[PDB]
């Protein structure tokens, strides 16, 4: 319903999709672990 | 200088002329028989300020021309080949809806 | 989604940091210092309701471990000793860098290749911090008995010594007003009466001595001399293993800030010379000039005597350091020709952009005071071509250079017809890169018998750009966690097993989305960490 998108819109590159995996392991130490 | 359009035609050579490498310009816009019928020094730098508002050429010592290299982007800082999805993806980022 | 899209300053980011993941009972706390300031329990119970007021402390001290907050004692003459509690600002931004800490020890230490802890040292990172706190006695009496620990243990002194593995004290967990008062006092109280000459030059007294003791107590933390254990057997050197430590941001940013100057290099430069500049831009990286200062934080910035001060020596200090000043010899042997090093450098003092512009001749540095600003400058009109029009960029240069523009000028000096930029100049007020002057030719302000005038005003465009990006940062962090919400039974039977062959589908198109949302957030913060270099 808006416009004028950012023009930040790609699929992911390998080079940060690893980077992407360091993030959903990270809280899953925090909240499965004591807190 | 004329109201009506086509001032990109000269603008478009002239950027041709800086990207291989004011008084150079003069010679080089009388010849290769361009529909102009009066050329003068005020109307050149008049022209190339629209160039440096484009960023497609560089000021320096206060009369001498460089090129910014935009001719490599014509061809992050890379907005082409930048393709939005922008069908069935509801998880995009805009611009407005914020104001 | 019209009701978030209002009524969410920073905080709506800061309150779900924690809400991503930690328990829940911390993001209603969180929320409480940020929009009331400072408190302490006693009234902080009476703020919230449906937490004790030891489960707030039992909350309280899951925070404090992760060092989200930071405390103050101050004690009154006729009271008891009261603590005042006030928020972190950088121990969450730890949580929302984590993941590129992990593409930083790589980037960064490149010695090693096919390396055996690959594994283990992307694992340290999740190891000293998600922890909390973290001393040398935690790792070591793991699982691990040996398993060559000694190989380990002499492998973090090449990490720690390189910088960003501070050790922890009360200066990390204080804020930086509430040192600074009573070592202000405590130099005021060094200088008692029988002095009656020039009183305001000895109200200043003590604050010439609060600024030589503000450089040295931030750098005791930063004081290597004491880091370190020379051991005389089994070993050759070693770090302390009495030392609590975490990381520190400080080396970070300025590497972040790194990063983000080579990448206006290619577009400025081609390939060959961008890979010259890298090399000697990361020799500078471990002594840098600092990016947050925290000399202009809080303090005399209000008077311009004092306010010029803080760059007049700053600029003396970055020319005049000796960790920098590189001699353009020593490039030759880190490159994997001393006339290529002269002549690849020479193109970098040729551009207009000051990087290796000024310099005393034979020596060379890149200066930091009056290159950060152009930075800010050059990216965001590209932004302003990026998602919209490329004629409003030539719009933004021509107010830029050309101060208090008309609409007479504006057709003088840009060469565009007039129907067109009503249809870019009534964007550009909407979203503050251009602004109203006005000059009242008739009586009371007459609003048809007057023309308008028009200003950059670059202090208030880039703060419209800062709130517009921490809204769109939480805006992608609303979105994680309610997809979270739905189809959690499987994701509780994905997390009870360590098989319906048509419910895993519905498992895998809901992960490949997700896995886009950080990859544009990265791209996003990116774009929004070139302005905190105030």
């Amino acid at each position: 319903f808006p416009s004028i998108p950012l023009p930040i819109n790609g699929p992911i590159t390998n080079k940060e999709r690893s980077l992407a995996v360091k993030y959903i392991n990270f809280g899953k130490t925090v909240k499965d672990g004591p807190f | 200088e004329l109201d009506i359009e086509f001032i990109n035609s000269l603008l478009t050579i002239v950027w041709r002329f800086i990207s291989e490498n004011t008084q150079e310009i003069l010679e080089f816009i009388t010849a290769a028989q361009v529909a102009n019928v009066e050329l003068t020094p005020s109307n050149i730098r008049s022209l190339c300020e629209v160039l440096v508002y484009d960023d497609k050429l560089e000021k320096v010592t206060h009369d001498c021309y460089r090129v910014t290299l935009e001719s490599i982007l014509q061809m992050i800082f890379n907005y082409f080949k930048m393709f939005p999805a922008s069908k069935h993806d509801k998880e995009v980022v805009y611009f407005d809806e914020w104001t | 989604s019209l009701e978030q899209r209002t009524l969410n300053p920073d905080l709506f980011l800061y309150k779900e940091l924690v809400k991503a993941h930690l328990g829940e009972r911390a993001a209603s706390v969180i929320g409480m210092l940020v929009a009331l300031g400072r408190l302490s329990v006693r009234e902080l119970v009476e703020k919230i309701d449906g937490m004790d007021v030891d489960s707030v402390k039992t909350t309280l001290v899951s925070l404090t471990q992760l060092r989200c907050v930071k405390y103050l004692q101050e004690t009154a003459i006729s009271g008891k000793k009261t603590t005042y509690y006030y928020y972190n600002e950088e121990g969450i931004h730890i949580l929302l860098y984590s993941g590129l800490i992990i593409d930083e020890i790589i980037t960064q230490m490149r010695v090693n290749d096919e390396e055996e802890h690959k594994q283990l040292v992307a694992e340290i990172v999740q190891n000293v911090i998600s922890l909390g706190s973290l001393t040398v006695e935690d790792y070591l009496s793991s699982v691990t008995s040996d398993s060559m620990k000694y190989t380990i243990s002499s492998l973090f002194v090449q990490l720690c010594e390189m910088g960003y593995l501070i050790q922890i004290s009360k200066l990390h967990y204080t804020p930086i007003e509430d040192l600074w008062q009573f070592l202000y006092e405590k130099h005021y109280k060094n200088i008692p009466r029988n002095s009656p000459l020039s009183d305001l030059k000895k109200r200043s007294q003590a604050k010439m001595n609060a600024k030589t003791d503000f450089a040295k107590i931030i750098n005791k933390p930063n004081e290597l001399s004491q880091i370190l254990t020379v051991d005389p057997k089994t070993s050759l050197r070693i770090v302390k293993p009495t030392v609590s430590l975490t990381i520190n941001l400080d080396r970070f940013m300025k590497g972040r800030r790194s990063k983000q100057l080579i990448n206006l290099a290619k577009t400025r430069v081609g390939s060959v010379t961008a890979q010259v500049y890298k090399i000697a831009l990361r020799l500078t990286e471990q002594k840098s000039p600092k990016i947050r200062d925290p000399l202009t934080q809080t303090g005399l910035l209000q008077d311009l005597e004092e306010a010029k001060s803080f760059q007049d020596e700053a600029e003396l200090v970055e020319e005049k350091t000796p960790g920098l000043t590189f001699n353009a010899i020593d490039l030759a042997r880190h490159l994997p020709s001393a006339s290529l090093i002269n002549s690849h450098l020479k193109i970098l003092a040729s551009s207009n952009f000051p990087f290796l512009n000024e310099t005393k001749p034979g020596v060379y540095y890149v200066p930091y005071s009056k290159l950060m600003p152009v930075l800010k400058s050059s990216v965001y009109e590209y932004v302003i071509a990026s998602t919209l029009g490329p004629s409003a960029m030539r719009l933004s240069r021509c107010i830029r250079d050309n101060k208090l523009v008309s609409e007479k000028i504006i057709n003088s000096t840009a060469l565009m017809k007039e129907k067109d930029i009503r249809s870019t100049l009534a964007s550009l007020i909407r979203y503050n890169s251009v602004e109203i002057q006005e000059v009242p030719r008739t009586a009371d302000r007459s609003a048809s018998r007057a023309v308008f005038l028009f200003r950059c005003k670059e202090t208030h465009s880039y703060n419209f750009m800062r709130q517009n990006l921490e809204w769109n940062m939480a805006n992608l962090l609303f979105k994680k966690e309610k997809l979270k919400q739905e189809n959690s039974t499987l994701l509780k039977k994905a997390n009870r097993d360590d098989l319906l062959p048509s419910e895993l589908n519905q498992l895998k198109m809901v992960n490949e989305r997700e896995l886009n949302v950080f990859a544009r957030l990265s791209r996003l913060l990116s774009l929004w960490e070139v302005f905190q270099m105030a």
